[PDB]
């Protein structure tokens, strides 16, 4: 496993630029895709390492609502460690539900993202261990060319890229704001994140967004903040949003005990 | 540049003080926290890393730092800390040693603030 050759990359045009470093459109051995190049200070051996052994994990073709990393570029050779991914038409779960200047995905397609994301984690649930550092939230969920939920695994965070600092507070369990993950249920955890991705679904609202994330891990971690379940939506929905955002984490349901559910739900 | 301004105008010295009260409350107010004293109020780290989560858009897990540290050590540890998100957010390293916020030298402690303000102005 030599990775991908950074070489091999057709640069296209640039996407974005933040934290993590930038995300390109281009292309790949007749694949269209996203190169994601990671800036990381004082970039040892030791990390370049890590980073080689933490990609091929990321590598899951076998489920439709997972979206495989590709491949990645060890750096060095490589100018920076780069990894790749298939471009996604529609782009993020969030860019869909918050920045769709186009059209306003239904909730009969609402349902079914559910469905596709609660597929996809329970997949990911199977792995042993657990892929590190994987955060549901409404950002790291792709949208293919038949509006299928895809969980993005170009979306998990390294051992060496932004540690102490969480972007998205606002999907993350009260417990795992505060708790090392190591001393965490992280089952039971991710379930509260999906939790706050069906409350999203239903209001088509970012949660929180009037607070900065260090206002929202502090008030959530410390002062009890939370989601206000949406007003006359269906009992049935109502509780189980309720169930998977339960304050106890032993009492939410694992993601293959709501699959069934959320299938129902499309059509009884 | 910030010696000249600490050790020869107290008159602009004042100025910029009176500014760092309000540039940290506008910040740590959000958070139900207020400072009244700039020259021991930073010397435990905290407000350093909850500050640098404020200005940069990211909340620290509890798990990362001490929010409550409980001997010179940790203070030391979550100044050192916040030195690093500094840097993360493009920073060079900062002058004073980690030990010496820890220690409330004022200069130091001003220094770092001031740094602060300078880059983050315009951030609401
Ligand atoms: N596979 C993909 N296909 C199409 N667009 C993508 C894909 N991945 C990401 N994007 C788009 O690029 C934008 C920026 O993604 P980027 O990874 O730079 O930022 P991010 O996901 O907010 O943060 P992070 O650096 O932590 O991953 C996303 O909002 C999304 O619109
Ligand atoms: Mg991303």
């Amino acid at each position: 496993h030599s990775g991908i050759d950074f070489k091999q990359l057709n640069f296209l045009t640039k996407l974005n630029e933040n934290h993590s470093g930038e995300l390109w459109k281009g292309r790949w051995q007749g694949n269209d895709i996203v190169v994601k190049v990671l800036k990381v200070r004082d970039w040892s051996t030791r990390k370049s390492r890590d980073f080689n052994e933490e990609c091929p994990r990321l590598r899951i073709f076998s489920h439709p609502n997972v979206l495989p990393v590709l491949g990645a570029c060890q750096s060095p050779p490589a100018p920076h460690p780069t990894l790749i991914t298939h471009w996604m038409p529609y782009g993020s779960l969030y860019n869909v539900l918050h920045e769709g200047t186009n059209f306003v995905v239904d909730q009969s397609q609402a349902v079914k993202f559910a469905l596709d994301m609660a597929r996809g984690m329970a997949f990911l649930h199977t792995l042993e261990p657990l892929i590190p550092r994987h955060a549901l939230n409404s950002r790291s969920v792709m949208i293919d060319e038949d509006m299928t939920a895809r969980i993005s695994m170009a979306d998990v965070k390294f051992s060496f890229q932004s540690p102490g600092r969480m972007y998205a507070p606002a999907w993350v369990a009260p417990e795992a704001l505060q708790k090392k993950p190591e001393d965490t249920n992280r089952r039971s955890a991710d379930m509260w994140s999906f939790a706050v991705l069906l409350w999203e679904l239903v209001t088509r609202e970012v949660p929180f967004a009037d607070l900065s994330n260090m206002e929202i891990g502090m008030k959530v971690a410390l002062e009890g903040l939370r989601p206000t379940i949406p007003p006359g939506i269906s009992p049935h929905v109502s509780k189980l949003m309720k169930i998977c955002m339960n304050e106890d984490p032993a009492k939410r349901p694992k993601f293959d005990m709501i699959v069934p559910i959320l299938e129902k739900m499309q059509d009884k | 540049a910030f010696d000249t301004l600490f050790d020869h105008a107290p008159d602009k010295l004042n100025v910029v003080k009176k500014t760092l009260i309000t540039f940290v409350n506008k910040h740590l107010n959000k958070l139900n926290l207020e400072v009244t004293e700039l020259e021991t109020q930073f010397a435990d780290g905290v407000y350093l890393v909850l500050l640098m989560g404020l200005l940069e858009g990211y909340f620290v897990p509890l798990h990362s730092f001490f929010l409550t540290p409980d001997s010179f050590e940790q203070k030391v540890l979550n100044v050192s800390f916040a030195f690093e998100l500094m840097q993360d957010g493009g920073l060079e390293k900062p002058k004073p040693r980690p030990e010496d916020i820890v220690n409330c030298d004022l200069k130091s402690t001003l220094r770092v603030l001031y740094n602060l303000f300078t880059k983050y102005r315009n951030v609401e």
